[PDB]
């Protein structure tokens, strides 16, 4: 597809975080939202491990329509890993459960609601 | 401004390259670059708290405090590269393609532990790919 920009600033800025690094090893040594192609996705946090897709479509559903609600669980444990990506249809949804949301808890548990990109 | 994350697994040869490659930049920048054999390669920046996500993911794995040294070196069948910086740490691990294999090895705690860490990141990054972009392995 689309070869990558050109990023010096970004180049230079990976450089310096790695020789400010002062623990090396491994053999490898030797603001403002932006929207997705069908819609707003924002990016949640602080999930119960206990906590199952039913209960975030549950929380956020009020908001507006709901695209996709992806909850990964743990790869070895099968719980949740902690966070989730729900997308809403527009921007408006999406800013009002994020409003709404950041701060809330679900399970007996508090979350925080951000935009998932941005530009 | 203090976390960087990058994740390669391929294989270069004669009938070219074929691989897979996410790196998250300082800046909050996700290049995801992906050969087949088909080719993808898309850009885009995400919010602050998936970067502190990954961070807390990794940081929870607990990878930092492996070594690569006793796993099974890259061969010219495969290789994979976990690079990650946090703070004052620094790790470029390396090893061959990929379970039962790990659990017979030199320290399979600690490749276990690298397979399990490397399917999370895949996870969260097929996530945020596949719905930004509408996209997939």
């Amino acid at each position: 597809a689309e070869e990558f920009e050109v990023d010096e600033d970004g180049d230079q800025g990976i450089v310096r975080l790695k020789e400010k690094a002062k623990h090396r090893k491994g053999r490898g040594f030797g603001p403002g939202p932006q929207r997705s192609v069908e819609g707003w996705i924002l990016f949640v946090t602080s999930i119960h491990e206990e906590a199952q897709e039913d209960e975030i479509q549950e929380k956020f559903c009020d908001y507006g329509e709901i695209k996709n609600i992806h909850l990964n669980l743990d790869r070895r444990t099968g719980f949740s890993k902690g966070y989730a990506l729900v997308e809403y249809e527009t921007h408006k949804q999406a800013l009002a459960a994020k409003e709404a949301l950041n701060g809330a808890e679900i399970m007996g548990q508090t979350i925080q609601v951000d935009w998932c990109f941005v530009k | 401004e203090d976390f960087y994350l990058r994740y390669y697994v391929g294989h270069k040869g004669k009938f070219g390259h074929e691989f897979l490659e996410f790196e998250f930049r300082p800046d909050g920048k996700l290049r995801y670059a992906n050969n087949s054999n088909t080719m993808i390669r898309k850009e885009a920046f995400v919010h602050q708290s998936v970067m502190e996500e990954l961070k807390r993911i990794i940081i929870d794995s607990e990878i930092m405090q492996e070594d690569d040294l006793p796993w099974p070196p890259p061969d010219r069948v495969g290789r994979q590269e976990l690079e990650i910086v946090i703070g004052d740490e620094h790790i470029s691990f390396t090893t061959s393609k990929t379970l039962v294999d790990v659990n017979r090895s030199k320290d399979p705690e600690g490749l276990r532990c690298f397979y399990y860490l490397v399917q999370d990141l895949k996870c969260l990054v097929f996530s945020l790919i596949g719905l930004h972009f509408k996209i997939k392995p």
